[PDB]
C-alpha cells in the first residue's frame, strides 16, 4: 500500500477497497487492524481522508503527465462524479496545490501554465546546454574507444 | 526630389525633400521652405503617410500651406467626395503652384486609406456600404477596388461574393514578427550613424 | 471607544479605528471594565473591514483577551473565518448562530452591508479561480445568488479591474483572461526618452548662444 | 498632471485669485474622468469627501460625474454636451474642448464594451439615446484611430471585443516618441556644423 | 520510427499498434512514463500523446551510417555560420 | 514659541491619526497640550 | 483607373474613346487587365462561381473561360467554384531569418568597434 | 611558452555558444534601464549646470558628486554589449542546433 | 565525483613544458611523466606545483614501465618542507592523448593520493582547445555483465592563475596580448571561437562513427547511446511558438539597444558641443 502512493502511477480508489479495504478496517487474526480506519466515527473521518489523499494523489499523477483532459475523463479517473471532481479540484487549484484551468462549457481541463516567452527560450538554452556538454562527454569517451582499440 | 516625385519614386523623393528642409537655411529662404513644404505634403500623402501637423501652424506656411491643409484633410478622411470638393476649390492655386499633377493621382491613395480604416474598423463590411462610406458609384465598382486592395498587401481581407460582404482578417500581433527589429534597425542604425 | 466609534461610522480608514479601539481595549482591560468586551468585539471588526481576518484570531489568543474569551469573541472569530475562506454562505450561518452578538449590535450592524458586498467580491473571485470559461449558472449556483446579480456584479468587478475577463451574454459565460504583467522596461524605456528628451532640448540653448 | 496636482490640493485650496472654490471642484471633476482610472476616479472622486461636498450645490457636474460611473450611458452623453457649451466659453479649456469631448466619448465607449465580449449596435444606440447610425461612424472613426479596441461586424450589427497586449501599445509610443527625439537630435546636429 | 517532427502519436495508432483498447491507451502511456521508458505528455482532449524522449536502442551499422550522414549536414551548418560571422565581423575579431 | 509650538505639535497629532493634511482639530488638540497640560 | 482599381471603368473606356485612333492601344491594354484582374480574385477571393467571374472577367462566351483557365491554371470545382486556396504560402514567419539577423547585429558591433 | 601562457583565462567554446539567462537577462535590461531613467533626469541637471558654472570649478565641483553623462556612457556600454551578445548567441544557435 | 574541477596553473605548464624540452634533448622520449602538486578546496582541485620524476616505457609492451617512485617521495619532501600547504594531488605526462598504461601508473599515484588526478598536458601548442586534460580514474560498472573494469573520466580543466602567477604571464604576454580589442569584439570571438570548437568536436564524432562504418572499430553502445541523446536534444526552431518567442524576446533587447544607441548619440552631440565650443574659446583668446 505505501508503494502504490510512492509509484508515479494512478491508483482507482475502488481497486484499494477491493484489494486492502479489509486488510485495514477489519483486518484479520493474524494480522490485527489498527484503529485508523476503524468503525467508530474517527476511523469513518480518517476513510473519507484516504479518499482524499487517493484522488489528490491521483490529480497530482494527472497534472505531471497530462497537458488537457476532460473533465469527464477526470472523473471517471478519479471515481467521482463531474461535479464531485470539479469541486475537489477546485478546492486544490485555490490552495495553489495544483494549477488547472477548467474550461467548464468544453469540458477541459488545463494542467500547463500560460508559457511565458523567458521559459520557452530558457528551456531551448537548456537543451543547448545540455547538448553541448553530450557532444563534450561524447568526444571523451570516443576518446577511450582509440586508445583501447589502437 | 521634385524629379523622383512625378517619376513616381515616392520614397525616395520624401527622403531628398525632408533632407532639403534641414539643410535650409534656418531664419531666411522662407519662399524655398514654402515650396519643398508643399511638395512634401503631397509626396506623403502620395506615399500614404501623414503630413505632419506642426508644419501648418507655422507664421509663414500658415497661408500658402491651407490649401494643402485642406486637402490633406480630404485625404484623411478617405473620402471621395471631399477630396473632389478640394479639386474644385483649390485647383487653380495647385496648377499655379506646380503641384496639380501630383494632387491628381491623390484619388488612388484617398481609395487607398479609406479601405485601409473600412478594413481596420470592420471585421465584416458589405460591398454597398464600403461604396457609401468612399463615396464610390456602385458596389459592383467597389468590389474591384477592394480586391485590388487584397492583392496589392493594402489590407488583409477576404472577399464573398455570394454573400456581397468583405471580412477582414484578424489581426496578427505585430510584436511576435521581424516588424519591430526592423523597424528598430533602422532606428538603431541611424543612430549609430549620428 | 466614542472616538473609533466615530471614526467607523464616517466609514474613514479604520486603521485609526482600529487603533482607537485598541486603546480603549486597554483602558477598559486595565480597571477590569464590562465595556472590555464590547471594545474586543470592535476590534475584531476592524480587522475584518481591514481586508486582515487572519488577525483576529492571533488578538483572541492574547493573554489579555483570553479573560473575555465568549460569545461576542466567537462571533467575530467565526466571521473572521468566513472572510478568511471568502465563504459567503459561511457569513450568513455566522449572521444566524450569531445573530444577537452580531446583527443586533448598532456598531456592527450598520457595518454588515458593506461587510456583505466585500466578501461576495471575494467569494465570486474564489468561485471563477479554477476556471477560465464558466457558464454563469453555475457561478450562480456556487454562489448561490440569483443570475442577474451574479452577471450585474461580474460586470462591475471588470470594470473595477478586481479581475480580468469579459462577459458573453450570448452564452452567458464569464472568459477570465490570463494577462500579462505590463512591461517596465518599456515603460521606463519611454520615460528615459522623454528625460532625454529634455537633455536635447537643453542642449539646443547651449548650442544657439554659444555659437 | 492637472488631475493629479488639482486632487492633491482639493482639500488645501486657497487659490481664490485664480477661481472659486466650486469652479476649482468642477474642473478636477472633469480633467479626473479624462486622466484617472475607474478604480482611482472612485477612490479619489467618487468617495471623495470634499468633492462630495461641493457636488451637493453643482447638482449639474454630479450628474455628469456619476453617470459615467453608474453607467448610465444617456444621461451621460446628455451631460457631456452640457460639459462641451461649458468649455467651449472657458478660456483655458477652449483649446481643449473638441479633444476632451472626444476622449471621454471615448472613455465611455471603452467602458461599455469593457465588461462584454460582444455586444449589439442597437444595444450600444439604445445605451447611448443614439441612433444606430451615429455609433456606427462614432465607434469606426475611433477604431481607426486605434482608441477603441473592438471591431464592427456590420452585416450583423455586432461590435466584437478585442484584448490587444499592452506591448503594442508601448511600441508604437517607442517607435513614435523616439521618432520625435531622433529628429531632435538629427535637427541638433544640423545647427551644430553650421 | 518516426521523426523529431511528427512526434504526436494519435490514440489509434498507440492502440492499434499495440492490440489494446483506445481507452487502455492512456494506462499505458503511463506506465512508459512513470518507468521512464519514454519522455513526454498526453493531450487526452486531443486524443494525441506528445513523446519527446525515449530510452536509447542498439543500433545497426546501416543505422549508424545514417547517423553520420546526419552529422555531414550539422558540420556543414556550424562551419557555414563559422564562416559568416568570421567574414562579416573579420574587422573587429582579435 | 508656544504658539510656534503649537503649530509643531499641531502637525504631529496629523501624524499620530496619519493623516496628510493637518485639521482644526489637530491645532485644537495642540492647543490643549502646549498651554494646560504644559 | 487603372490604378485604383475600378477595372470596370477600363473597360467602359473603350467606347468613350475620344477618336477613332485611340482603339488600338485599347485592345492592347484590356488583354493586360484581364491577367490583371484575374491576379486581383486569387488573393481576395477564396473561391467564386463560374459564371459569377462573367462578369468580373467582362467575358462574352461562357467557353472564353475555359481556355483562359487552363492558362491560368483554375482548378474547376465540382459545384461550378473556383477554390483559391493558395494563402497558405504566407510571407512564412514559421522561418527565424538568422542569417539575416545575425549580419545586421555584428554589423551594430562594427559600428561601436571597428570606428576606432 | 608564450603561447602556452595565452591559455590563461582562455574561456571554453562552451561559454561562447552558451546563453545567458533570459530571466536574469531581461531583470537586468530591466534593472540598468530604471537607472537610466534617474541618470537621464540627472544629467538634464547637469547640463544647465555647467553653462552658468565657471572653469574653475569644472572638474573641483565634480569631485565627491557622481556624474549623470560617465554613469549613463557605462550603462549603456554595458547594455549593448549585453544584448548584442546575447540576440547573436541565440542567433547562432538557431541554425547550429537546428533539427532538421 | 570527487572532483568537479581542476585548475591547472600557468607555472605547472611551463614547467611540464620545460621538463619535456630538457629530457627530450638528450632523448626522443614519447612523452615525459611528472607529479602533481596542489590543494583541495571544496571539490574544484587547485594543480599549483609539479615535478618531474624519472620515467620509461617500452614502445612495444605497454606492461613494461618504470616510475622512480623513490624519487618521488624524496622530491615530495622537498616541496612539503618549501610549500606543506602543496600535497600531491595525481601526476601528468605530456603524450598528446592517454595511453594503455595510464590506469596501471595510476594505480601507482593512487597510493600516495587516494583520488588522484591525471592532467595530459599537451606541449605541442593546438589552436582551439585547452593543453590540460584532467582525468581521474573510476570504477565502471557495465550493464551488459562485463566485469568491472577501470576507467578515466574526464574532468572539466581551467588554467587559472594566482595574483602573482598572474602578473609574471602577464609581463611575459605584455608585448603579445592585445587588450586594445573591447568586450563586445572579445565576446564575439568567443562566439567564432565556440563555433570552431563544436566543429571539431562534431568531426570528432564524425570521424568515430565513419570508422566504426568501415569496421575499423566495434560499437560501442554507449557513444550511440549517448549520440540518439544528442540528436533528440536538438531543438525545431520552426515551431510556431517558439519562433514568436524568438521575436518577442528579440525585440525586446532590440528597444534597449535602440535606448542605448539614442542616448549615445545625444551624449556623443553633446562632447562635440563643448569640443566646438573649447575650441572657438581657445581661438577667440589667441
Amino acid at each position: 500500500l505505501l508503494k502504490l502512493f510512492t509509484t508515479m502511477e494512478l491508483m482507482r480508489w475502488s481497486t484499494l477497497v477491493e484489494d486492502y479495504g479489509m486488510e485495514l478496517r477489519k483486518g484479520s487474526l493474524e494480522s490485527p487492524a489498527t484503529d485508523v480506519f476503524g468503525s467508530t466515527e474517527e476511523g469513518e473521518k480518517r476513510w473519507k481522508d484516504l479518499k482524499n489523499r487517493v484522488v489528490e494523489h491521483n490529480i497530482r499523477i494527472m497534472a505531471k503527465y497530462y497537458t488537457r483532459i476532460t473533465m469527464k475523463r477526470m472523473a471517471q479517473l478519479l471515481d467521482l462524479s463531474v461535479d464531485e471532481s470539479e469541486a475537489f479540484l477546485s478546492n486544490l487549484v485555490v490552495n495553489k496545490t495544483i494549477f488547472a484551468k477548467v474550461d467548464r462549457l468544453a469540458g477541459i481541463i488545463n494542467f500547463q501554465r500560460p508559457k511565458d516567452p523567458n521559459n520557452l527560450l530558457n528551456d531551448w538554452s537548456q537543451k543547448l546546454n545540455s547538448l553541448m556538454s553530450l557532444v563534450n562527454k561524447t568526444t571523451h569517451l570516443i576518446a577511450k574507444e582509440e586508445m583501447i582499440h589502437n | 526630389g521634385r524629379i523622383k516625385a512625378i517619376q513616381l519614386e515616392y520614397s525616395e523623393a520624401r527622403r531628398t525633400m525632408t533632407n532639403a528642409l534641414r539643410k535650409a537655411p534656418q531664419h531666411t529662404a522662407v519662399g524655398f521652405k514654402q515650396t519643398v513644404h508643399k511638395l512634401l505634403i503631397v509626396v506623403e500623402l502620395l506615399l500614404g503617410e501623414i503630413p505632419d501637423r506642426l508644419q501648418f501652424r507655422q507664421p509663414s506656411l500658415k497661408r500658402s500651406l491651407m490649401p494643402y491643409f485642406l486637402l490633406t484633410q480630404a485625404v484623411r478622411t478617405g473620402n471621395l467626395a471631399k477630396f473632389n470638393q478640394v479639386l474644385d476649390q483649390f485647383g487653380e492655386k495647385f496648377q499655379a503652384d506646380g503641384t496639380y499633377t501630383l494632387i491628381i493621382r491623390l484619388r488612388h491613395n484617398v481609395i487607398k486609406t479609406g479601405v485601409r480604416m473600412i478594413s481596420l474598423s470592420y471585421s465584416r463590411i458589405s460591398l454597398a456600404d464600403i461604396a457609401q462610406k468612399l463615396q464610390l458609384d456602385s458596389p459592383e465598382d467597389a468590389e474591384f477596388i477592394v480586391a485590388k486592395a487584397i492583392r496589392d498587401g493594402v489590407i488583409e481581407a477576404s472577399i464573398n461574393h455570394e454573400k456581397g460582404y468583405v471580412q477582414s482578417k484578424e489581426m496578427i500581433d505585430i510584436y511576435s514578427t521581424r516588424e519591430p527589429q526592423l523597424a528598430f534597425h533602422q532606428r538603431i542604425s541611424f543612430c549609430l550613424d549620428i | 471607544m466614542q472616538s473609533g466609534i466615530i471614526h467607523a461610522a464616517e466609514e474613514k480608514d479604520w486603521k485609526t479605528a482600529y487603533s482607537y479601539f485598541y486603546e480603549a481595549f486597554e483602558g477598559y482591560d486595565s480597571i477590569d471594565s464590562p465595556k472590555a468586551i464590547t471594545s474586543l468585539k470592535y476590534m475584531l471588526l476592524c480587522k475584518i473591514m481591514l481586508n486582515t481576518p487572519e488577525d483576529v484570531q492571533a488578538l483572541v489568543s492574547g493573554k489579555l483577551a483570553l479573560r473575555y474569551a465568549g460569545r461576542q469573541t466567537e462571533a467575530l472569530k467565526c466571521v473572521a473565518q468566513a472572510s478568511k475562506n471568502r465563504s459567503l454562505a459561511d457569513f450568513e450561518k455566522a449572521l444566524t448562530d450569531y445573530r444577537a452578538e452580531l446583527r443586533d449590535d448598532p456598531i456592527i450592524s450598520t457595518h454588515l452591508a458593506k461587510l456583505y458586498d466585500n466578501l461576495l467580491e471575494q467569494n465570486l473571485i474564489r468561485v471563477i479561480e479554477p476556471f477560465s470559461r464558466v457558464q454563469i449558472e453555475h457561478i450562480s449556483s456556487l454562489i448561490k445568488l440569483s443570475k442577474a446579480d451574479v452577471e450585474r456584479k461580474l460586470s462591475q468587478m471588470i470594470l473595477d479591474k478586481k479581475f480580468h475577463g469579459i462577459l458573453d451574454q450570448g452564452e452567458g459565460v464569464l472568459i477570465i483572461f490570463d494577462e500579462p504583467p505590463v512591461d517596465k522596461t518599456y515603460e521606463a524605456a519611454l520615460e528615459t526618452i522623454q528625460n532625454m528628451s529634455k537633455v536635447v532640448d537643453s542642449l539646443y540653448n547651449k548650442a544657439k548662444k554659444l555659437t | 498632471q492637472a488631475a493629479e496636482l488639482f486632487l492633491d490640493t482639493v482639500s488645501t485650496f486657497t487659490s481664490y485669485e485664480l477661481m472659486d472654490y466650486k469652479t476649482f471642484v468642477t474642473y478636477t471633476v472633469y480633467v479626473s474622468m479624462i486622466a484617472l482610472e475607474r478604480p482611482d476616479l472612485r477612490e479619489k472622486v467618487i468617495k471623495g469627501a470634499e468633492i462630495l461636498e461641493v457636488l451637493h450645490s453643482l447638482p449639474a457636474v454630479r450628474q455628469y460625474l456619476f453617470s459615467l460611473y453608474e453607467c448610465r450611458y444617456s444621461v451621460f452623453f446628455q451631460s457631456l454636451a452640457v460639459v462641451e457649451q461649458e468649455m467651449k466659453k472657458d478660456w483655458l479649456f477652449a483649446p481643449h474642448y473638441r479633444y476632451y469631448v472626444r476622449e471621454m466619448r471615448i472613455h465611455a465607449y471603452s467602458q461599455l464594451l469593457e465588461s462584454y465580449r460582444s455586444l449589439t449596435l442597437g444595444y450600444m444606440a439604445e445605451a447611448f439615446g443614439v441612433g444606430v447610425e451615429f455609433i456606427d461612424q462614432e465607434l469606426s472613426r475611433f477604431i481607426a484611430a486605434g482608441r477603441l479596441h473592438c471591431k464592427i461586424d456590420k452585416v450583423n450589427e455586432i461590435v466584437e471585443t478585442n484584448r490587444p497586449d499592452s506591448k503594442n501599445w508601448q511600441y508604437q509610443e517607442t517607435i513614435k516618441k523616439g521618432d520625435l527625439l531622433l529628429n531632435r537630435v538629427q535637427k541638433l546636429s544640423r545647427v551644430i556644423n553650421m | 520510427t518516426r521523426p523529431a517532427n511528427h512526434r504526436q502519436l494519435t490514440f489509434e495508432e498507440i492502440a492499434k499498434s499495440a492490440k489494446i483498447t483506445v481507452n487502455e491507451v492512456e494506462l499505458l502511456v503511463m506506465k512508459a512514463l512513470s518507468v521512464g521508458l519514454v519522455k513526454g505528455s498526453i493531450d487526452e482532449v486531443d486524443k494525441r500523446v506528445h513523446m519527446t524522449w525515449v530510452q536509447p536502442r542498439v543500433l545497426d551499422l546501416q543505422q549508424i551510417k545514417g547517423m553520420k550522414d546526419r552529422l555531414e549536414f550539422w558540420c556543414t551548418d556550424v562551419k557555414s555560420m563559422e564562416m559568416l560571422v568570421e567574414h562579416q565581423a573579420h574587422d573587429i575579431l582579435t | 514659541a508656544e504658539v510656534k509650538g503649537v503649530c509643531t505639535e499641531a502637525g504631529m497629532y496629523a501624524l499620530r491619526e496619519r493623516r496628510v493634511h493637518v485639521t482644526q482639530e489637530d491645532f485644537e488638540m495642540a492647543v490643549a497640550k502646549v498651554m494646560q497640560k504644559d | 483607373y487603372l490604378m485604383e482599381g475600378s477595372y470596370n471603368k477600363v473597360f467602359l473606356a473603350k467606347g468613350n474613346i475620344p477618336a477613332e485612333s485611340y482603339t488600338f492601344f485599347i485592345d492592347i491594354l484590356l488583354d493586360t487587365i484581364r491577367d490583371e484582374i484575374a491576379g486581383c480574385i486569387e488573393k481576395a477571393y477564396e473561391k467564386i462561381l463560374f459564371t459569377e467571374a462573367t462578369r468580373i472577367l467582362f467575358f462574352n462566351t461562357p467557353k472564353k473561360m475555359t481556355d483562359y483557365a487552363k492558362k491560368r491554371g483554375w482548378v474547376l470545382g465540382p459545384n461550378n467554384y473556383y477554390s483559391f486556396a493558395s494563402q497558405q504560402q504566407k510571407p512564412e514567419d514559421t522561418t527565424i531569418p538568422s542569417t539575416e539577423l545575425a549580419k545586421q547585429v555584428i554589423e551594430y558591433a562594427r559600428q561601436l568597434e571597428m570606428i576606432v | 611558452e608564450q603561447k602556452m601562457l595565452l591559455n590563461l583565462h582562455k574561456k571554453s567554446w562552451m561559454e561562447g555558444l552558451t546563453l545567458q539567462d533570459y530571466s536574469e537577462h531581461c531583470k537586468h535590461n530591466e534593472s540598468v534601464v530604471k537607472e537610466m531613467l534617474e541618470l537621464a533626469k540627472n544629467y538634464n541637471k547637469a547640463v544647465e549646470e555647467e553653462d552658468k558654472m565657471t572653469p574653475e570649478q569644472l572638474a573641483i565641483k565634480n569631485v565627491g558628486k557622481q556624474d549623470p553623462k560617465r554613469h549613463l556612457e557605462e550603462h549603456v556600454d554595458v547594455l549593448m554589449t549585453s544584448n548584442i551578445v546575447q540576440c547573436l548567441a541565440a542567433m547562432l544557435d538557431t541554425v547550429v542546433f537546428k533539427l532538421i | 565525483l570527487a572532483v568537479q574541477k581542476v585548475v591547472v596553473h600557468p607555472l605547472v605548464l611551463l614547467s611540464v613544458v620545460d621538463h619535456f624540452n630538457r629530457i627530450g634533448k638528450v632523448g626522443n622520449q614519447k612523452r615525459v611523466v611528472g607529479v602533481l602538486l596542489g590543494s583541495w578546496q571544496k571539490k574544484v582541485l587547485d594543480v599549483s606545483n609539479s615535478f618531474a620524476v624519472p620515467f620509461d616505457e617500452d614502445d612495444k609492451d605497454d606492461s613494461v614501465w618504470f616510475l622512480d617512485h623513490d624519487y618521488l617521495e624524496n622530491m615530495y619532501g622537498m616541496f612539503k618542507k618549501v610549500n606543506a600547504r602543496e600535497r600531491i594531488v595525481g601526476w601528468y605526462h605530456t603524450g598528446p592523448k592517454l595511453h594503455k598504461n595510464d590506469i596501471a601508473i595510476n594505480e601507482l599515484m593512487k597510493r600516495y593520493c587516494p583520488n588522484s588526478v591525471l592532467v595530459i598536458i599537451d606541449v605541442k601548442p593546438k589552436d582551439l582547445g585547452l593543453p590540460t586534460e584532467a582525468y581521474i580514474s573510476v570504477e565502471e560498472v557495465h550493464d551488459d555483465g562485463t566485469p568491472t573494469s577501470k576507467t578515466f573520466e574526464h574532468v572539466t580543466s581551467e588554467i587559472g592563475a594566482e595574483e602573482a602567477e598572474e602578473v609574471g604571464v602577464e609581463h611575459l604576454l605584455r608585448d603579445i596580448k592585445d587588450t586594445t580589442v573591447g568586450t563586445l569584439s572579445q565576446r564575439i570571438t568567443n562566439q567564432v571561437h565556440g563555433l570552431k570548437g563544436l566543429n571539431s568536436k562534431l568531426l570528432d564524432i564524425r570521424s568515430y562513427l565513419e570508422k566504426v562504418a568501415t569496421g575499423k572499430l566495434p560499437i560501442n553502445h554507449q557513444i550511440i547511446y549517448q549520440l540518439q541523446d544528442v540528436f533528440n536534444l536538438l531543438p525545431d526552431v520552426s515551431l510556431q511558438e517558439f519562433v514568436k518567442a524568438f521575436y518577442l524576446k528579440t525585440n525586446d533587447q532590440m528597444v534597449v539597444v535602440y535606448l542605448a544607441s539614442l542616448i549615445r548619440s545625444v551624449v556623443a552631440l553633446h562632447n562635440l558641443i563643448n569640443n566646438k565650443i573649447a575650441n572657438r574659446d581657445a581661438e577667440k583668446k589667441e
